[PDB]
């Protein structure tokens, strides 16, 4: 019942191979809706889900033109970040944006999120109060001051707490058969010899969705947190993840160790056994 | 510069079955920066029309992207990922395992 | 909707 929007924006200098890309992409939970490419043949705002389709031509213009806005203005700013670091002019060097805002279950405003990184660290985030900024160092220290002087702070509350919670609403209602459809997880254990005295139990989730998943393993009613194989979640590429937990056990224990999957889905968290 | 180096995982859209359609993926996660070369390979050989996601990243700032593309996967045809990143010294093979 | 001002760093 939880949902959250976020924009996730990529900025790319390459120097000696023109001028830096710029990447905006949107999502609703586990679900991305649209992108923007400064390097597409024709750079506009492109629908990525269904439900976003019906929105009007003056909704994609609008959204266009603040992507061109970002892409001339991220630009700046890898060279204004290029200095604040005495950076030579000859490596490439990106800057990542992420903001959006988190809904509860009765879809009330539960936090807003704005934060930016400087080739993959964190350079300058805005407090959960959105009236302040966190910045990571001297540098970051500069663009704070430029952001307090145009009121960025002040205009991001009045977006989060505004604008982003309501097209959040619009968008899941709009693409209610989906988003706010939870897909369990389909399960079963797999049985593999290692050798003559150990085996591997696999446990598998998938067609689920949203992503977030918990997957255990068990011996005798304990956790084996530091026994267990455990693979990232996965896309499966039709909207819904997969996952799988493994652990070796000595042949024939296997009754004693329990797979445990807990999901949104669900009707009741299910607990599996390797069924020979 | 802190890099990372790619995760890598090669798997079918749905559980596999011989002569049945079906899609092949490769998801390359945790790695920075951005630029990355991602091929999916049969029996060796570069497959073509592969499709990719949009660049997006996680709460800790790694990319992640999926590349895949349909197959029909039979007993003996092998398939496998091919990826290089600026952290490699050479291509990463990951080949495609039906119980992975 | 994204947010609609774009300030320099």
């Amino acid at each position: 019942g939880s949902h959250s929007m976020r924009y996730f924006y990529t900025a790319m200098s390459r120097p000696g191979r023109g001028e830096p890309r710029f990447i905006a992409v949107g999502y609703v939970d586990d679900t991305q809706f649209v992108r923007f490419d400064s390097d597409a043949a024709s750079p506009r705002t492109e629908p990525r889900a269904p439900w976003i389709e019906q929105e009007g031509p003056e909704y994609w213009d609008r959204n266009t033109q603040i992507f061109k806005t970002n892409t001339q203005t991220y630009r700046e700013s890898l060279r204004n970040l290029r200095g604040y670091y005495n950076q030579s002019e000859a490596g490439s060097h990106i800057i990542q944006r992420m903001y959006g805002c988190d809904l509860g279950p009765d879809g009330r405003l539960l936090r807003g999120h704005d934060q930016s990184a400087y080739d993959g660290k964190d350079y300058i985030a805005l407090n959960e109060d959105l009236s302040s900024w966190t910045a990571a160092d001297t540098a970051a220290q500069i663009t704070q001051r430029k952001w307090e002087a145009a009121r960025v702070a002040e205009q991001l509350r009045a977006y989060l707490e505004g604008l982003c919670v309501e097209w959040l609403r619009r968008y899941l209602e709009n693409g209610k058969e989906t988003l706010q459809r939870a897909d369990p997880p389909k399960t079963h254990v797999t049985h593999h010899p290692v050798s003559d005295h150990e085996a591997t139990l696999r446990c598998w989730a998938l067609g689920f969705y949203p992503a977030e998943i918990t997957l255990t393993w068990q011996r005798d009613g304990e956790d084996q947190t530091q026994d267990t194989e455990l693979v990232e979640t996965r896309p499966a590429g039709d909207r819904t993840f997969q996952k799988w937990a493994a652990v070796v056990v000595p042949s024939g224990e296997e009754q004693r160790y329990t797979c445990h999957v807990q999901h949104e889905g669900l009707p009741k968290p299910l607990t599996l056994r390797w069924e020979p | 510069m802190i890099q990372r180096t790619p995760k890598i995982q090669v798997y079918s859209r749905h559980p596999a079955e011989n002569g049945k359609s079906n899609f092949l993926n490769c998801y390359v996660s945790g790695f920075h920066p951005s630029d990355i070369e991602v091929d999916l390979l049969k029996n060796g050989e570069r497959i073509e029309k592969v499709e990719h996601s949009d660049l997006s990243f996680s709460k800790d700032w790694s990319f992640y992207l999926l590349y895949y593309t349909e197959f029909t996967p039979t007993e003996k045809d092998e398939y496998a990922c091919r990826v290089n990143h600026v952290t490699l010294s050479q291509p990463k093979i990951v080949k495609w395992d039906r119980d992975m | 909707l994204p947010f609609d001002k774009s300030t320099i760093m």
